[PDB]
């Protein structure tokens, strides 16, 4: 059923599984209109799909061009999410199709479990867990595209950059949560840490930047450090 | 009028007819019910003092032949049977009433509960749900299990309704994902009642004889497909005026009839308010949300 603490390990198995997130599909900005009224503009959006054991991110951006004319649009953008979502395993090979999709909010289940009922033998699935991905647009190169996109577009990413080759999906997987969560509690704090040292680059083909193991472990303790001490300014500890 | 002779009440039970009920002791000189009237369809159920567990009972038209009740040792039940000899049957039914060993089936004559209750329900439906052809009457008890209950185990015993699923293929059309799933029009109109039913007669005798299952024995895929068959309605759009009419009348006098002491184990919380609340029928059914706020506005 749903996915929390006990069964976390099975996210790094051999069972083709992805996450999608929809918290960055529908995006507004709430502004006044001149007659004193309030009134959103949309702004472009993503989904985001990622294979946690292998770190492949399918960004949907989803243009605002898709919102035309169309009312309820925080219901449609779940069962837009839930039709790219089925679009993208149809247009995988039968043995790069998921065996289970995670959604991160329990709203996405019927709208995917309807747009999937072609594929009785994929599970789709809650979590318990409180994962960050709605901070994906705090990486400089996500936001990037999707802000520039004048078309709907599909752009993949490795979110793990090179980093399996030196460490395993589970601690890749806690390294990007970790960030992640950190760039969601104090997303100034988290990029100043991230980039302050201006000899450490990020490489054209990568998100984060090239820190050595060493260098890894001082950014985790930094971030660790955030994500208490931030906690602590807005709750007195 | 009507009669169904019983040879004899050697175990204490408890009998019904239609929504009538009154108690046997073990070897009271009982020997049937008189006067039912012709019309309707028409339950005769049993429900033994020393095992409530198991309430059982006969689906049957007088119309459709001469039946009477006799006790099975063996079997340990009440059971209906055909007398094929007419003659026999008069006679036998003559001597029953000339002594009085027969109740009167009670009907108030201001009073049209029963049809009201089997309006849509016809016998022929009733044995294409209840398979045993060899019979004119169907048994059906408390413990039988519908169809679509075995896909989720002996078929000849199950209830055949018709199976109802909102997330499935049948229900949602390709490329109409949140369209048909928000708005049930489609596999209402088209899927059910232009396709399976042919007509809405035929879908509210399904319905009317699911909430009776329900009520009279306690079965519980039957008390499913009861409200799986209103909420197709309630969150459709787009239903036949006519329709909606009607629905409210035959829930109204469900509801009314519902024993109060069972509305919690028959009375689904989460579609009821949706229905009356939510749905796109919640304005559409004034005497069904008048009397259950009425009666029932716990539920609520
Ligand atoms: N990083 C890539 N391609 C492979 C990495 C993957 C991520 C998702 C599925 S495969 N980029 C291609 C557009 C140039």
């Amino acid at each position: 059923g749903a996915m929390n603490s006990s069964n976390y390990a099975e996210l790094f198995n051999n069972d083709i599984k992805l996450f999608v997130d929809d918290t960055n599909v529908y995006r507004v900005t709430v502004h006044k209109t001149f007659e004193g009224n309030v009134a959103t503009k949309a702004i472009n959006g993503c989904i985001f799909t990622l294979n946690p054991k292998t770190g492949h991110l399918f960004l949907k951006i989803i243009h605002t061009s898709v919102w035309a004319g169309q009312k309820r649009l925080s219901q449609l953008a779940k069962w837009k999410t839930a039709e790219e979502v089925s679009a993208l395993v149809r247009s995988l090979p039968k043995e790069e199709q998921p065996k289970q999709i995670i959604v991160t909010r329990k709203a996405m289940l019927d709208p995917l479990e309807v747009h999937m009922l072609d594929f009785p033998n994929i599970a789709i699935r809650p979590t318990e867990l409180r994962l960050p991905f709605s901070a994906a647009m705090s990486i400089d190169k996500l936001s990037d595209v999707v802000m520039k996109a004048t078309e709907p577009q599909m752009v993949l990413f490795n979110i793990y950059d090179d980093w399996l080759d030196r460490i395993s999906s589970y601690t890749a997987f806690s390294r990007l949560t970790l960030l992640l969560r950190a760039l969601k509690t104090n997303e100034e704090s988290a990029k100043m840490i991230l980039l302050s040292d201006p000899t450490i680059t990020i490489k054209s083909y990568h998100l984060w930047p090239s820190f050595t193991d060493e260098q890894w472990i001082t950014i985790e303790s930094q971030m660790r450090d955030l994500i208490l001490t931030e906690y602590g300014r807005k709750y007195n500890v | 009028m009507n009669t169904v002779p019983f040879t004899s009440a050697p175990i204490e039970v408890t009998i019904g007819i239609d929504q009538y009920s009154f108690n046997v002791k073990e070897n009271q000189p009982f020997h049937g019910i008189k006067d039912i009237p012709i019309g309707h369809v028409h339950v005769i159920h049993f429900q033994h003092a020393d095992n409530s567990s198991m309430r059982y009972g006969y689906w049957f038209d007088c119309r459709m032949g001469n039946f009477y009740i006799q006790y099975d040792p063996k079997d340990g039940l009440y059971k209906m049977m055909e007398e094929r000899d007419g003659a026999k049957f008069e006679n036998i039914v003559h001597n029953f009433k000339e002594r009085q060993m027969m109740v009167s089936y009670p009907k108030i004559d201001e009073d049209d509960t029963w049809y009201n209750l089997t309006e849509f329900v016809q016998m022929d439906k009733i044995r294409k749900i209840v398979r045993k052809d060899e019979n004119q009457f169907s048994y059906v008890d408390s413990s039988m299990t519908t169809v679509q209950e075995n896909e989720l185990s002996d078929p000849a015993h199950s209830l055949n309704y018709t199976v109802i699923n909102f997330k499935s293929r049948e229900a949602i059309r390709p490329g109409h994902e949140m369209e048909d799933f928000l708005d049930k029009s489609y596999y209402l109109n088209t899927v059910m009642l232009q396709g399976i039913f042919k007509n809405s007669s035929n879908y509210f005798g399904e319905l009317q004889f699911a909430f009776l299952n329900a009520m009279f024995f306690g079965n519980y895929g039957s008390s499913l497909q009861w409200h799986a068959m209103i909420e197709l309605i309630c969150s459709s759009a787009t239903v036949p005026k006519h329709m909606l009419d009607k629905l409210d009348e035959i829930l109204y006098y469900q509801i009314k009839t519902l024993p109060e002491q069972y509305s919690d184990i028959l009375l689904n919380e989460r579609v009821w308010n949706i229905c009356l609340y939510s749905s796109f029928q919640k304005n559409s059914l004034h005497n069904t949300e008048k009397i259950m706020e009425n009666k029932y506005p716990e539920l609520l």
